[PDB]
């Protein structure tokens, strides 16, 4: 899992909204930077820029 | 916070 570092309002209809100590889970990282994420905080699915979050066991 | 990344190519 991740955790987000950052807010991040949404910049696109496919962004996911999060903000810093969400925990997410990564559906895809196959694209490029932005990578399809699930936010096990709140339920919704989309994309987030991959340098806004962190590892996390 | 850091600059958001380039959107993903195709």
């Amino acid at each position: 899992t991740f955790v987000a570092l950052y807010d991040y309002e949404s910049r696109t209809e496919d962004d996911l909204s999060f903000k810093k100590g969400e925990r997410l889970q990564i559906v895809n990282n196959t694209e490029g930077d932005w990578w399809l994420a699930h936010s096990l905080t709140t339920g919704r699915t989309g994309y987030i820029p991959s340098n806004y979050v962190a590892p996390s066991d | 916070a850091p600059p958001l990344p380039p959107r993903n190519r195709p």
